[PDB]
């Protein structure tokens, strides 16, 4: 941000980071560390980012019970998990 | 579902001596292909039997692939038909001797015994211990019937199945053991403190007597790749769905072979083979074709049913021409089925089951119209034209197909050979083999 | 307002259980060709067939791709409509066959109706109710939780259960906050603070939404509309399993991956659960595909495989080639670069050359559509333009003519106007024939 | 300042007038009128932006000027209009396919201007003072920001504080704030507060203490093309790959959906389409694939307009086994208009080489300029403009300023066109590797 | 004793200040006319105006076009860039091959930044951290000691941060670059290398110098260290990582925006003062390997603003362009690139410079040659060819050697054309024998 404010300007229009050093910080940190510390809870809401449907169905049921149908629709791997009985099966390998 | 191609087929035809029915079951026609699909079938459904090659061949539109989709439909349920085309092979991220294995082991199945307990009550307490942060969680459960009431300790994937579907006091649920199956009944308690937060509207469920455990026996098929996939990596679960199985070590396969063997001498598990059905087999390298011919001699090899409809051909991967596009050492391995063509009589009686089927009257005359014009052009084309006949007639808000509407449907969409007569009669109004083209009027 | 060589066509203009008016809804001729695309419409809104394809076959700038767009906007938003390239199913990811089968899987589409019912609005206290006798060595144990929610004439005190006040501790949820509470699940959410609460009068990043409007208990009945392939996806990735390689993924780039026929399989078995139940709607849709001889002789097997399947939509092809050969084939030569097999198993929609008056009049269309006025010696030279020429040339030479009106300062399009855009650009056939003249290397 | 004299230097635009009429000889460009008429029509179409998808072929043969053409076009653009000019040859790619690859060329070429509004405080930071509650909710503090001239105190509300604890702002470092947006950034270190340490930090950085008002108004225009957009919205964390360039065949759905919310935008007033050009040179080196796929995509609405660069004659079409003329296919040429580039006479190559000259800083006598000329027409254009900077630095050597004809005429005998190059391989063939890989090294036998 | 390869005689291209070729100079003798117009052609790269230059050195095989190369690297010096490269090098299968051309392009455009080096090396005495909470420490204080004396230091927290990763305790000598902020932990010192008889420290001597040394140094970088710098898919270039990441990472297509901030960012620090560019040479020896693709693109990228001069090399004649099937061009190159080129042509030899060739190389290589064996090996230099008696001369002096003679004899030549064989003689045993030589 000291060199070059304008293209840091410009990516926090577009993405919608409360933070212009937010770019600085992620280029030059190592990509497992990066996955550690991202706890990141506020986004402008004015910013080119937006929501997808899939994402939004994601958010729906990240807490929410069973039966629903956007819960259940989008959750078949813990039905094909539980149907299976791949809770008791032994390793062979 | 839908209306596809093959819905009208609801199995094989056959009676107890394996001999096939004029029409039954969907099918008509096609004798001999049906008694050797019954035999082959039979073979299947004893399973003593390893690693077959059979190949079904025949002109197109003949019922290859409905003579395929009849064994599958009389297969039966919990034993596997992985039917495949032949340009799955060939992929970016397996070979295509990896992705025949893992087609092969599709088709492997493995019935598996379990013991399971059931627990089914009405909750009396819920304690649930968690740390800080959330991570290490603990607790107990007192459930209860009508006769007795037992406390159970409460493990991480228990509780978190309970978290979810909100289990209160007074709810009457159900546990499955052998799988973390948590499932509420509903409510039997109907308490006069409610709660604001929620919006559970729960139905009222009487309350459970006898014992609070069952023992039962459950049984569940698991095909062999799902195994390999598991074993492979830690999350082989992911990957069953994702499909990110890249290139499975042969070390696991031979491990999964010696478990499986165990677990069918411990009286766990056992073994049933099906079928790998490949569409258009003609399509395979040589590669291919070699894999495929050492891969038929394994204990754990399933019958494969080929479908081709090529002549003396070129085979793919080569620089010759050989029968049905396969080369000599495999078709030793194979016994070939054939198909023959239709006569006016099974082309009439298929295309009467297909409007049945499709929920579409004929008459008497348009259904002769149609047979003559299946019989002149192709079957699949009528077939094809019953539907937007149907459209047509509900245009003119009439019930029932006419003959009219089968000539409007004949005049508005054409055929293979009325087609290449319009392009052959217009041919520089189309780009050519060399990409020349008249595009202007003048 | 863009215009793009479209946007004239206004669906295909057909009357009620009738013909084909010859000039309407931005359409100049081709009768049969739109009667035909209006019962395949029809057909499509029959909601009934499954693997119907339909092969558009004609020359150059016929209209091959505006009856493909007039069959979308015929059929209406909500329907799923694909449009493709054949060019595009050669991806280097993933292989063509996965390609091919989730763009199959995109024109599915599934609507699904269901109640949320839920408290939102300004939070006005957030009192965390201690109980009697409050158990030892904990402090401040939660009896129930006091939410004082308000909005526009409504204001609502809640009594929430004591494992929702994490939850506040988790969406940091403070006394001036807008929040939003499902009442099934009971999981809050932190829209922002409220206009009226803005206290940090000079600096503050908080994000101040307004107040929300209507009472605070709202129960609506909302409609969703998604694909099946956007289902496949959505089940294919860990839906928040919060390990190490989840956020792995999520932070890298999104690699197509081969999606496995078992999870199509379970997709497919609990949206027609869904669908019994009441609360799902399924539609097909149109995948239309645009020179379709680009395609490989692969992807015209896998097409043979795939048209079969209960699932599958209705399929449109486009092609312009007349007698040539297939790709991927060397010695095949196939109407339309189709194989006879597939050829087989489509109907073939054939579209005709204009005349001169069509032409005449598809230029005054677009000269309309795209706010020019043209006079009439113009418009008829520009007729015998399109006549001698491409009509495409005459199409769009429209917007040049229109610059070098408006640069003389005039709204007129004259006759000098479209002569000196005749000078200026070249047509297909002159640079062909200097091309022809000159052998500098032009 | 880092840009050296390229081949294209010398041309800031069309040399039009107002009513699209070419001078003989105006911003760099001499000659091809009615090739440069051309081009201020499809110039007044790109500026107009009310019609999309128009696929211009510039055809012509080699040496001519049809890049030069391009580059006359992109200088008259102006500013803020997204030009992208790529060669055919970079659509072959590895890990996006070749649609893919023209997909992102066509939406780099079309984006939407946004205005932003900023309240700008930037200032040295003196002292934090916080008001520590006593539950923790709303985190007073007392901000004390100090530019050369004047400094107030701001109120800072909890999570202000949060966004200044998240990264470390102390006493003495220059910081700006957004009053409107609340955004947070860290300018380093003041210079009057930099001499307190001995040794500076890893991410220690020195910048000026601003002057003049604490608290700037200033109105920014973004443009932001729809692929930017695209790979934002394609990751969690998107603009790494909008630079490291591992975007990865992005999803339809992402593209649909942001178009559709393009659209929403335009209607509500906060962003505007800017229509761009997107110009492929040498198009002849795409394949058939590549050519299918641009028919399709010229014919959406959110398409940008289309310059194709083509030198070839009657060639065979890459991906086929036919010819066809420029080397595309009919169809392709059916929806395209083709601007053709003509040869040079004698006094538009003696007025190019004088223009390239007078760009390099290049003293041109007469002699010497009509040498040039005549070596122009006679082998070619580029041959006389590489050899004026050569001519210049023997000039150079020989204690001249301005070159003569000896300078010309050493520089022809030093450095050969492509005739005499040929000529001399034929003569002596045994000297060079054939094409059965044959050669004699050996002088005698 | 040093190693000879095959252009270590080649120390310039030999020419006076007036731009003629001397004949026998720079170890080059003859080829004056190619070595004038590569003069004329360091005098363009050394002006630093111009941009996408290209000059083509088309001639016969074992002539000199990479010795002319080199001749214009030793020419520029150490201080312009030169990228040397094989047109078999731009088919990566990590990444598109326009994309390592232009790669190659931005390797060949260079910075001079001049830089200070300001080092506090020795024994920490005194580590004292000042809190001055408002948990957190407000600074830390510390004192470093060699054999000249001591001196203290105020560090701020992170390289306090940076100190206690590298457990660093009092007694410790330790290393701190003032500009960087690097800290490196030398190890203990001798004076407390007796508080144990046996423990795992590493005991270092004490500095005989300052304790304070500042230098200056010049750093020269290219653009493509500037582009892959800033453009990581993983980043984490900073921390010192001796295992490798989990995750590999892979070549990409840097985008042209990253280009342009690069540029912008370079064009700053320029204008500052900071920096200074230096235009370079990018050489391509044996182009006609390029395909017809990556012609096309060199094409495109020779109009560049920012492009280096590039010098081509290529010994082929009416050859099909490789990637095409029917386009016969003069050295394998296409005439739409042949147009922007400019063609030096280089020369073959007669008998006498071959002969200086071959005692320029045996004086090069410290061999002792006999004059009518040194005619023997300039007549076996025509007949063969120049590189088989410059090959040959290492055998003849081994042979020689062997029975303790620092001559090389013409027995010598005789035994070394006995048990080594050129081409030719090769081809006549290859035609004559039957059962694959
Ligand atoms: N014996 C039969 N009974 C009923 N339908 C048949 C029979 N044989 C063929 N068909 C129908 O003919 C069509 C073409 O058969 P299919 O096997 O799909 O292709 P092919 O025979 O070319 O492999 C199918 O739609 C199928 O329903
Ligand atoms: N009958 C018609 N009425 C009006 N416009 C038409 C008609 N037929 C073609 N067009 C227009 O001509 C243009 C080119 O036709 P197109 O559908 O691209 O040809 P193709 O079938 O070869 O793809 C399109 O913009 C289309 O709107
Ligand atoms: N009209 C013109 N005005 C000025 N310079 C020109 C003109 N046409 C061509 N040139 C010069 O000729 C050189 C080669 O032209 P170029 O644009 O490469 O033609 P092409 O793209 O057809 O090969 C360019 O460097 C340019 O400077
Ligand atoms: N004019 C010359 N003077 C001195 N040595 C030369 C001369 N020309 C070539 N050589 C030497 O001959 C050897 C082979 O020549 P080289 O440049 O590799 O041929 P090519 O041009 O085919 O690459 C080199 O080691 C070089 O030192």
């Amino acid at each position: 941000p000291s060199t070059n404010y304008e293209l840091c300007l410009f990516l926090s229009k577009l993405t919608g980071e409360p933070s212009l050093n937010e770019f600085f910080r992620v280029s030059t940190t190592p990509l497992l560390k990066r996955v550690i510390e991202r706890t990141n809870g506020p986004k402008n809401t004015d910013s080119l980012s937006f929501k997808t449907i899939t994402q939004e169905l994601l958010e729906v049921t990240r807490n929410a019970p069973s039966e629903g149908v956007m819960a259940s629709l989008l959750n078949v791997e813990k039905h094909a998990y539980e149907r299976e009985y791949l809770n008791c099966i032994q390793r062979g390998y | 579902s839908l209306i596809a191609a093959h819905s009208h087929i609801t199995g094989l035809g056959l009676d107890e001596n394996l001999q096939p029915r004029p029409t039954s079951e969907g099918m008509v026609g096609q004798l001999q292909a049906r008694r050797a699909a019954g035999v082959i079938l039979k073979m299947v459904q004893n399973g003593t039997i390893a690693g077959r090659a059979v190949l079904v061949a025949g002109p197109p539109s003949t019922g290859k692939t409905a003579l395929a989709m009849g064994v599958s439909q009389s297969l039966g349920k919990d034993v596997p038909f992985t039917a495949i085309a032949g340009s799955e092979i060939f992929s970016l991220e397996l070979s295509k001797t990896e992705a025949l294995t893992q087609a092969f082991r599709k088709s492997i199945g493995i019935k598996i015994k379990e013991e399971t307990e059931l627990i089914e009550g009405e909750v009396v307490e819920i304690q649930i211990d968690r740390s800080i942060t959330g991570g290490h969680k603990q607790g107990k459960l007192t459930i209860k019937t009508t006769d007795m009431e037992t406390i159970y300790e409460l493990g991480n994937k228990m509780i978190d199945g309970l978290t979810k579907e909100k289990v209160l006091a007074g709810d009457v649920i159900s546990i499955d053991k052998a799988s973390g199956k948590i499932t509420k009944l509903g409510r039997s308690f109907a308490r006069s403190r409610d709660y604001d937060a929620m919006g559970a509207d729960t139905r009222f469920v009487q309350c459970p007597e006898g014992e609070l455990q069952k023992r039962k026996t459950v049984v569940h098929t698991v095909s062999l790749h799902e195994i390999d996939v598991i074993n492979s990596r830690t999350q082989g679960f992911l990957a069953l769905f994702t499909g990110d199985t890249g290139e499975i070590r042969s070390e696991v396969r031979d491990q999964i072979n010696t478990k499986v063997a165990e677990w069918k001498e411990e009286g766990k598990a056992e073994i049933v083979p099906g079928v790998l059905f490949i569409d258009e087999v003609h399509m395979l390298d040589i590669e291919c074709f070699s894999f495929i011919n050492r891969a038929l001699e394994d204990e754990f090899a399933p019958i494969v049913m080929m479908a081709t409809n090529r002549g003396v051909s070129k085979t793919r991967g080569t620089n010759y021409k050989s029968p049905h596009g396969l080369p000599l050492d495999l078709l030793d391995r194979s016994i070939i089925i054939t198909t023959k063509s239709y006569n006016e009589q099974e082309i009439k009686t298929i295309l009467s089951i297909r409007a049945q089927e499709e929920e579409v009257e004929l008459s008497s005359d348009a259904l002769d119209l149609l047979t003559k014009t299946g019989v002149e052009t192709s079957l699949r084309y009528s077939s094809n034209l019953i539907s937007v006949a149907q459209q047509i007639a509900m245009k003119r808000k009439n019930n029932t197909v006419e003959v009219e509407d089968v000539k409007r449907a004949y005049l508005l969409f054409l055929d293979s050979a009325r087609s290449v007569k319009y392009v052959q009669e217009n041919e520089s109004q189309y780009i050519d083999d060399q990409g020349n083209v008249q595009i202007s009027i003048a | 307002t863009r215009t793009a060589a479209h946007t004239h066509i206004k669906g295909l203009g057909l009357d009620e259980s009738g013909v084909a008016k010859r000039v309407e809804g931005g359409f100049v001729g081709q009768i049969e060709a739109r009667e035909a695309c209006g019962v395949i419409v029809d057909l499509i809104k029959a909601k009934k067939m499954s693997g119907r394809a339909i092969l558009l076959a004609g020359g150059p700038s016929t209209g091959k791709t505006a009856l493909a767009l007039a069959i979308s906007q015929e059929l209406g938003p909500k329907v799923p409509f694909c449009p493709l390239v054949g060019s595009e199913l050669y991806s280097v990811e993933v292989k063509k066959t996965e390609t091919l089968m989730e763009n199959f899987r995109r024109a599915i589409g599934l609507r699904i109706k269901e109640t949320k019912e839920v408290y939102e609005g300004e939070v006005t206290e957030l009192t965390p109710e201690d109980a009697e006798n409050p158990l030892g060595g904990y402090g401040k144990t939660i009896s129930h939780v006091i939410v004082g929610l308000k909005s526009a004439k409504g204001t609502k005190t809640l009594r929430l259960d004591p494992t929702i006040y994490e939850s506040i501790q988790r969406e940091k949820v403070s006394i001036g906050d807008v929040i939003y509470i499902e009442a099934n699940t009971g999981a809050v959410k932190r829209v922002g603070r409220s206009d009226a609460y803005a206290t940090e009068f000079d600096l503050e990043t908080e994000e101040y939404v307004p107040l929300p409007k209507g009472e605070v208990h709202k129960k609506k009945e909302i409609v969703q509309d998604v694909t099946l392939h956007d289902l496949d996806v959505a089940n294919a990735r860990p839906q928040g399993g919060q390990d190490v390689i989840s956020m792995m993924g999520q932070l890298l780039k999104p690699k197509k991956t081969e999606i496995t026929e078992k999870l199509r399989q379970e997709v497919n078995k609990v949206v027609a659960k869904y669908i019994d139940q009441g609360v799902a709607e399924l539609i097909p849709g149109v995948l239309f595909i645009d020179e379709v001889n680009m395609l490989d002789i692969e992807i015209f097997t896998y097409l043979n495989k795939a048209l079969e399947s209960n699932i599958a939509p209705v399929v449109v092809l486009a092609s312009n080639r007349g007698m040539t050969t297939v790709r991927g084939t060397e010695d095949v030569i196939s109407p339309h670069g189709v194989p006879p097999d597939l050829i087989d198993r489509l109907l073939i929609v054939r579209t005709l050359p204009y005349d001169k008056d069509e032409i005449r009049t598809i230029i005054e269309r677009r000269a309309t559509v795209e706010r020019l006025q043209v006079e009439s010696s113009a418009l008829d030279l520009l007729a015998t333009m399109g006549t001698e020429t491409s009509l495409r040339y005459a199409l769009q030479l429209l917007a040049p003519c229109g610059i070098l009106a408006q640069t003389s300062n005039r709204k007129e399009i004259v006759v000098n106007d479209v002569n000196e855009a005749k000078l200026l650009f070249l047509d297909a056939k002159r640079s062909t024939k200097i091309l022809e003249t000159s052998a500098n290397y032009l």
